[PDB]
């Protein structure tokens, strides 16, 4: 499916299978890393770094 | 030889058209979960020392 900025508020989307459940989890995301933009998948090991630095990453990639 | 008000409807139907819902299977992943990254089997040094 397709959801939207509105219609995500209402629903339950769980991001790795294990955390599904019966009555919770209507949806499940595509991939984990869907939460990241294309510059910030492209710091490797982005999970391990604190975030200023992550963020420090996308605006030093583009110099 | 008009029309005159008759009297008044004792109840009301409303109709919509609805299918049902079916069985919960919740199928998330064609392959799912995030798959862990792995050893090459054996892979052996690909180094030694001098002497």
């Amino acid at each position: 499916e397709l959801i939207g900025t509105m219609e995500q508020i209402f629903m339950n989307v769980a991001i790795f299978e294990d955390e599904v459940f019966a009555g919770v989890t209507t949806h499940q995301e595509l991939f984990p890393h869907s939460l990241l933009s294309v510059i910030a998948n492209f710091i490797p090991f982005s999970d391990h770094n604190q975030s200023p630095r992550n963020m420090y990453q996308c605006q030093m990639g583009k110099q | 030889g008009g029309l005159t008000c008759a009297s008044a409807p004792q109840g009301t139907l409303r109709i919509l058209e609805g299918p049902q819902q079916s069985l919960s299977g919740s199928p998330l992943q064609p392959i799912p979960a995030s798959p862990p990254p792995q050893i090459p089997p054996g892979l052996r040094p690909r180094f030694c020392a001098f002497g």
